[PDB]
């Protein structure tokens, strides 16, 4: 656990990838589709991608990024606080 | 920008961290023209006749003439344009002005201009304390590393330095109330609109850029080879370039023809 | 979910690679069944002889029975390793020329580094890390001595004689010639004889005794391992043999078994050593074995390499040169430009292409039929149930459609033969894999691949008539045009896939280049 | 010897899908092996 | 031999099960899984100590199945014999190569070649038994066998034990 | 239809590695082998009907693994261990053993 | 284990979660079921009190009047707290109850005591706790490693005393 | 910029060939999926060379997901947000 990096020493971007954000649209994607509860008011939608989207609209996503740093370290994102751009 | 060994190739990528399509050509205005030219576009003086701020430009002109914190203000401001004009003739000894940068200035103040309906006719509501702190302000917002000690503060402004010179270029006081007339609403609109299409523009992290960099070299090289026979044309300059000259800068041939 | 079966040890991922060498005791603990016949089926001709090329221990391809080694059908048995023992060492044709550089420098009789650590040019070497560099100084440096010295000035005092130990003899000069290692004494003029080289051809074993002798210090010093890379292991004495599934038997018909080319290698390997050894132990003269063991040497070498620089290839009944194990992964074809870089792939389609104004930029026509060929699992949940059930009613020879139903378990029903297209009743977690539909993301390339921009993603619309359909301004970046060209069409089977092709690789964020 | 382990019926019915690489049976459409 | 010992297990969770009780099903999947199980490096599991003190890590959702994989570790109680041991256990059946002694879980052969020549078989006695001068063995009789060999595999373990020297048999 | 290396560059200078393990194994060539935890080989005999595991060389019936490799690549280490040459596969938490 | 040889899985020092080195703990046929039973015990017990939070008899169980009650409230602890899909527990269970030397608490830890006051190994002790011994070259015999290293008046001065501490059923 | 500085990052003139960069100290499985594999393979057998599987072409042979944009970094549950919901 020496390896974290605690939440006040942290040195990258506030803003989330494309790769970050396809990666987690990917997953809860999947996970809808085997049949995961739903945080969101669904309103007549059928595909799992398209409540992941709105899901992440609302900031809904239960997720935690774990970025790697080269030297192995790693810095904890949550999905929450990631800023993502229109 | 690392390697699977992990040894550093470049201690940033391209030398500013940003993304190879979000960069337009754009005209640094400072380099060019002679100092007669210089002195008329940039310079603003508050006590000689020869430099001063029309009245009928700024809407509190009236009072501000002869003021005496406002001239300091200025002559900083003089001095590090007249800093930024040495040091880009350093850079650039061929003098040439228009060089591939982040964000298209002059696109954002069009849409300002347009979407107020902004009247050259009329005087403008701006302050020079507004003008001069908005734009260093703006400076001081602009990140690509996010550090802490003092090696990481001198990368970063190493990194921004050639933006802040053209930003500083755009944004003179006289340009703002004699060429735009722009108003307070309109200006920090500018300001807001520039710093996020620039904090858009940064690399993203998990980039492949070995593989973009070789397709890119080595995409326009099958190519070459139709017009590397051009200089075949010439029989009198029978000098190696093209693709056998490529093929002798790969292999570190030690017998150049 | 791959084997078709159930194991209790636990999935893990490769780390680390470390290579090495076996040790003739690892060759002889890992093998189960020592090959001794050069005959691979019985004189039944209906089984193979147990003991020879083909024994039943080692593994069977064949779909009916099972190994006896594991009771696995083919679908599941690796392949298991055999071991043939030699009559007298054999050289390794991938090693001549660092068993002859180490020997140049070592002293032939007593075993030893020709210096240690009193020279000062040791002490540099010595403090090289890097090992190619370190023995290619150390080989060029000590090639010249030709004579172990035994007394070394001191470095204290260059006037005292240390002795090291040295036995003092007198090292020849090496030379190859074919698979031959040819060494020549050059006697001190002070011993009265002429400066006549005496030349002899070095025995393996004598090579391998010296070898033997040399100690961890020199080990490390070489730069060889203690543990995976011992320099005595360089020279063969048992030799493993491949399982049937790396030199597999195509069999025709019942009783027309063609046999791999590595397989009559190696059953010309094993009569050459029982001729040897046979007329080892007859008293046989001196000149016989010496041919013999050339004999030996020679199929040794050329089975593993083919291509030996300044000696014949070995040629096959037809005249064809056999296919050595080198050539299997060298060539662009080979193992791994050929199937491990680049292989072939399912759910996929190839066909020309045409224009369509209609279409929106990022939108692909798909024909009809290879629309019902290729799939997509989709998995049963409370919203699509109801379609689902209809697309399966349907049927696989209707669009849309479903084409096999996969339960929970794993097994997976045939739509086409089970009747059941309006009876099987669906659950939660059950696949229905059914056509592809409309605004399914799909991969979209023109070879030569040059650039990024030549892979896009796409979304269907399904058409008649047997063309790809395609906006007239994507045309650019794929350098194609409608006189004939064809471009592959690829199907993502998951969510994180699909995800990846239309957040990544669409057609809207390939415009500014 | 393969045998439809639902049918259970002797002799087993079996019809191979070459151009699938499958197994089927061929009255509940169960696929026995693959590839 | 009863041990308390540290032990970790993986477990994956279904993507079904996302919800805020998710404690409550790993518990559910750790209790339903590892307890009475085998292991051939820790020999059969027995028992959990400290229920509600069950250690948890955080999750990692594999990246092929979206299945989220758990580490947890716990203290629990187990058996596993070692070469040389001496156990009590009870008669389960009667043979004449031998007999079979049931010690905790296991069950420990011995070959009649393995004890001294003074114990006879007598098969006509209900149930039939090995009858000395001394020592009478029988089902549900208290008999001490030393313990030779143990055979793991991954469900079970064997054990061969012999009862040739002295002060072994009947108690 | 063959997914060449240019087609594979391209995938890697998108910087999608799903798609590409994907495209790589599940469509093409999936396998499952047993390895042996000390010697690191492809040596290990398992009989799943009775979930027998034994390495006969280095005498373990414990640390034994499953690996999912492609076929080509076992393939390519039985030919190269025919040479006397050894591939060693490790796992990530072997260098506690 | 003739020869204490216990192994790295089974080494007399352990370390623990905490990093602490700990001696190992060895248990016999009383301790380990008394530590079992009252573990299940108190799993039912935190299984009640969830149940009636969702929404006096437990003192008979651990009191038993014959080895039969015993073991049929076994059987109700096992039906109620393990569900009936573990037949090995129950016959280690069954194994216990009915080869325990000792059923009170007090008297197992009289035995402990006495067992571990000598400061023998923790092997040595738990097999005294299992195996009843008349005589001191008995246990000897059949514990080799006790051989040399107790005197032969302390081993049946301890035999004879846990003989005599075995409760009368 | 990039192919320049790779090709003189060693303090010496590296050239774009199997003497260049088929002589560096990669990994074993890289160097040798181009144009010199066996007598690589031989090489590193006989110098006991260690292969640390990080690149791509290691990754690419062993058919596991390569550190390549979207797998360079790890997707975890957060189980505080998931109570308070």
């Amino acid at each position: 656990k020496e390896k974290a990096i605690p939440k006040d020493q942290r040195a990258t971007t506030p803003y989330m990838t494309k790769y970050e954000r396809a990666r987690i649209l990917g997953t809860r994607a999947l996970q809808i589709s085997m049949n995961a509860p739903v945080f969101v008011d669904l309103e007549g939608e059928t595909d799992p991608l398209r409540i992941a989207m709105k899901e992440l609209a609302e900031k809904k996503i239960p997720l935690v990024i774990r970025r790697y740093l080269p030297d192995g370290s790693f810095e904890d994102w949550s999905v929450e606080e990631l800023i993502v751009d229109l | 920008t690392r390697n699977s060994l992990g040894n550093v190739i470049q201690f940033i990528y391209g030398e500013d961290g940003m993304d190879a399509a979000h960069i337009e050509k754009q005209s640094l205005d400072t380099i060019g023209g002679s100092d007669a030219a210089f002195e008329k576009r940039y310079r603003v003086d508050l006590l000689n006749t020869d430099h001063t701020l029309d009245p009928s430009l700024l809407e509190s002109g009236s009072e501000i003439l002869g003021d005496l914190k406002l001239q300091v203000l200025l002559d900083e401001e003089y001095k590090q344009l007249v800093k930024d004009r040495k040091f880009l003739r350093e850079v650039f000894v061929d003098g040439e002005a228009n060089w591939p940068l982040p964000v298209n200035i002059r696109r954002i103040i069009q849409n300002a201009q347009q979407t107020f309906h902004i009247d050259h006719t009329k005087p403008s509501d701006l302050t020079i304390k507004d003008i001069v702190l908005g734009v260093k302000d703006l400076q001081e917002n602009l990140l690509v590393l996010r550090g802490k000690n003092e090696i990481i503060q001198n990368a970063q402004r190493d990194a921004v330095t050639l933006f802040c010179c053209l930003l500083r270029s755009r944004l003179a006081t006289r340009r703002v109330l004699q060429e735009y007339r722009l108003t307070k609403q309109a200006f920090d609109w500018v300001l807001s609109n520039i710093e996020a299409q620039f904090l858009r523009s940064v690399v993203h992290p998990g980039e492949m850029v070995g593989v973009l960099a070789a397709q890119s070299i080595g995409e326009p090289a099958t190519q070459m080879t139709l017009n590397t026979f051009h200089f075949a044309g010439v029989a009198s300059k029978k000098v190696t370039s093209g693709v056998p000259r490529l093929k002798e800068i790969l292999n570190v041939a030690k017998n150049m023809k | 979910m791959v084997g078709q079966q159930y194991s209790s040890a636990p999935l893990r991922t490769v780390k680390e690679v470390q290579f090495g060498l076996f040790s003739p005791e690892e060759v002889r603990a890992i093998s189960v069944a020592k090959i001794r016949f050069p005959e691979t089926m019985d004189e039944t001709q209906t089984r193979a002889k147990i003991g020879g090329l083909n024994d039943p221990r080692l593994g069977s391809i064949d779909r009916n029975l099972k190994c006896q080694t594991c009771q696995e059908g083919m679908n599941e048995c690796p392949g298991h390793f055999g071991h043939i023992d030699l009559a007298k060492p054999v050289f390794h044709v991938g090693f001549i020329a660092k068993i002859k550089k180490v020997c140049e420098c070592v002293c032939m009789h007593c075993g030893k580094l020709l210096l240690d650590e009193h020279n000062e040019l040791m002490r540099q070497a010595l403090a090289i890390k890097d090992s190619k560099k370190r023995f290619a100084a150390i080989w060029t440096l000590c090639k010249t001595k030709m004579v172990c010295e035994t007394d070394v000035p001191s470095e204290d005092d260059p006037t005292q004689l240390v002795s090291r130990g040295g036995c003092g003899n007198t090292q020849p000069t090496i030379r190859k010639d074919g698979l031959k290692l040819v060494g020549s004494w050059k006697k001190d003029r002070a011993t009265g004889d002429a400066d006549e080289p005496e030349l002899r051809v070095l025995s393996t074993e004598e090579i391998l005794n010296i070898f033997k002798h040399i100690s961890v210090k020199d080990f490390t010093s070489l730069g060889f391992n203690e543990v995976f890379s011992r320099p005595e292991w360089m020279i063969l004495t048992c030799l493993p043999v491949p399982p049937p599934p790396v030199r597999p038997s195509i069999s025709f018909n019942e009783s027309q078994r063609g046999e791999d080319d590595l397989t009559f290698k190696l059953a010309d390997i094993l009569k050459a050593n029982i001729s040897l050894e046979t007329l080892e132990h007859n008293g046989a003269p001196h000149h016989a074995i010496e041919e013999a063991e050339s004999l030996l040497q020679f199929h040794v070498a050329t089975y593993m390499d083919n291509d030996i620089a300044g000696q014949p290839q070995a040629l096959q009944k037809s005249g064809r040169p056999v296919k050595s194990i080198r050539a299997r992964l060298k060539g662009k074809e080979g193992r791994i430009r050929g199937n491990l870089m680049g292989k072939r792939v399912d759910f996929s389609a190839r066909t020309v292409i045409s224009g369509d104004p209609n279409l929106e930029l990022d939108q692909v026509g798909v024909p009809k039929s290879i629309a019902k060929t290729l799939t997509y699992p989709e998995v049963v949940t409370p919203y699509n149930i109801d379609r689902l059930t209809q697309l399966v009613r349907n049927g696989p020879n209707e669009h849309p459609g479903a084409k096999y139903v996969i339960r929970d378990s794993g097994d997976r029903i045939d739509l086409r033969y089970s009747k059941r297209a309006g009876d099987i009743q669906l659950q939660y977690g059950w696949k229905v894999e059914r056509h592809i539909m409309d605004n399914d993301p799909v991969l979209f390339n023109r070879q030569p691949s040059l650039h990024k921009m030549s892979m896009m993603a796409h979304r269907v619309k399904v058409i008649p008539y047997s063309t790809f359909r395609l906006n007239l301004s994507v045309t650019s970046p794929y350098n194609a045009d409608f006189d004939g060209d064809e471009m592959n069409l690829h199907v993502p089977q998951s969510e994180e896939t699909r995800a990846e092709l239309s957040q990544l690789c669409a057609v809207p964020l390939q415009i500014v280049s | 010897v393969l045998t439809c382990p639902e049918c259970k019926v002797y002799p087993p019915k079996i019809v191979e899908r070459f151009s699938e690489g499958d197994v089927v049976c061929a009255l509940c459409g169960l696929v026995l092996s693959d590839k | 031999m009863f041990f308390i010992k540290d032990l970790s297990l993986n477990i994956t969770l279904h993507p079904s099960f996302f919800g805020p009780r998710m404690k409550q099903y790993l518990k559910t999947k750790l209790l339903e899984e590892v307890e009475g199980s085998c292991t051939g490096k820790f020999g059969y599991i027995l028992c959990v100590l400290d229920y509600d003190n069950i250690d948890i890590q955080r999750g990692r959702i594999l990246p092929t199945d979206g299945s989220a994989e758990f580490n947890v570790k716990y203290r629990a109680v187990v058996f596993k014999p070692f070469k040389g041991e001496v156990v009590d256990g009870t008669v389960v059946s009667c043979s004449q190569h031998g007999f079979e002694v049931q010690v905790g879980p296991m069950k420990v052969f011995v070959t009649k070649h393995l004890m001294p020549q003074d114990l006879t078989f007598n098969a006509g006695s209900n149930p039939p038994s090995y009858q000395s001068s001394e020592d009478v063995i029988t089902i549900k009789s208290r008999i001490r066998v030393k313990i030779e060999g143990c055979i793991s595999q991954v469900s079970s373990i064997h054990a061969i034990g012999s009862i040739k020297e002295d002060y072994l048999g009947a108690i | 239809l063959r997914f060449g290396e240019m087609e594979r560059d391209c995938m890697i200078a998108h910087g999608a590695a799903s798609f590409l393990k994907e495209r790589l194994m599940e469509a093409s060539d999936a396998f499952r082998v047993h390895i042996c935890g000390i010697c690191g080989l492809m040596t290990v005999i398992a009989k799943l009907n009775h979930n027998q595991f034994e390495c006969k060389g280095c005498d373990n019936k414990i640390d034994i693994y499953q690996i999912h490799i492609p076929y080509a690549a076992k393939l390519l280490f039985q030919e190269l261990m025919a040479m006397n040459i050894t591939p060693r596969l490790y796992t990530d938490r072997s260098r506690d053993f | 284990a003739a020869t204490l040889q216990l192994g790295q899985e089974f080494q007399l020092k352990q370390i623990n979660h905490q990093g602490e080195e700990e001696e190992l703990i060895a248990l016999n046929l009383s301790e380990a079921r008394l530590v079992i039973k009252e573990a299940l015990v108190e799993r039912r017990r935190a299984f009640k009190r969830s149940q009636k939070k969702h929404k006096a008899d437990d003192d008979d169980f651990m009191h038993s009047e014959t080895r039969e009650k015993e073991l049929e409230s076994i059987d109700v602890l096992l039906e109620q707290t393990t569900g009936g899909n573990n037949k090995d527990l129950k016959n280690t269970m069954q194994y216990l109850t009915n080869f325990s030397r000792f059923r009170d608490q007090e008297t197992v830890g009289a035995v402990i005591q006495l067992l571990k006051s000598t400061g023998l190994h923790p092997f040595e002790v738990a097999q005294l706790g299992s195996l009843a011994c008349d005589t001191a070259d008995e246990a000897k015999t059949l514990i080799p490693s006790l051989n040399n290293k107790i005197s032969d008046d302390e081993l049946e001065r301890i035999l004879k005393e846990l003989s005599n501490l075995e409760t009368l059923y | 910029a990039l192919l320049v500085d790779v090709m003189t990052t060693q303090g010496g003139l590296t050239s774009v060939t199997r003497h260049g960069f088929n002589r560096s100290n990669t990994g074993a499985l890289m160097r040798c999926s181009f144009e010199e594999t066996v007598e690589i393979l031989f090489e590193a057998g006989a110098s006991a060379e260690l292969d640390d599987c990080r690149g791509v072409s290691e990754n690419v042979i062993l058919g596991q997901m390569a550190p390549i944009g979207t797998g360079a970094f790890d997707v975890m549950i957060d189980e505080e947000s998931l109570v308070k919901y």
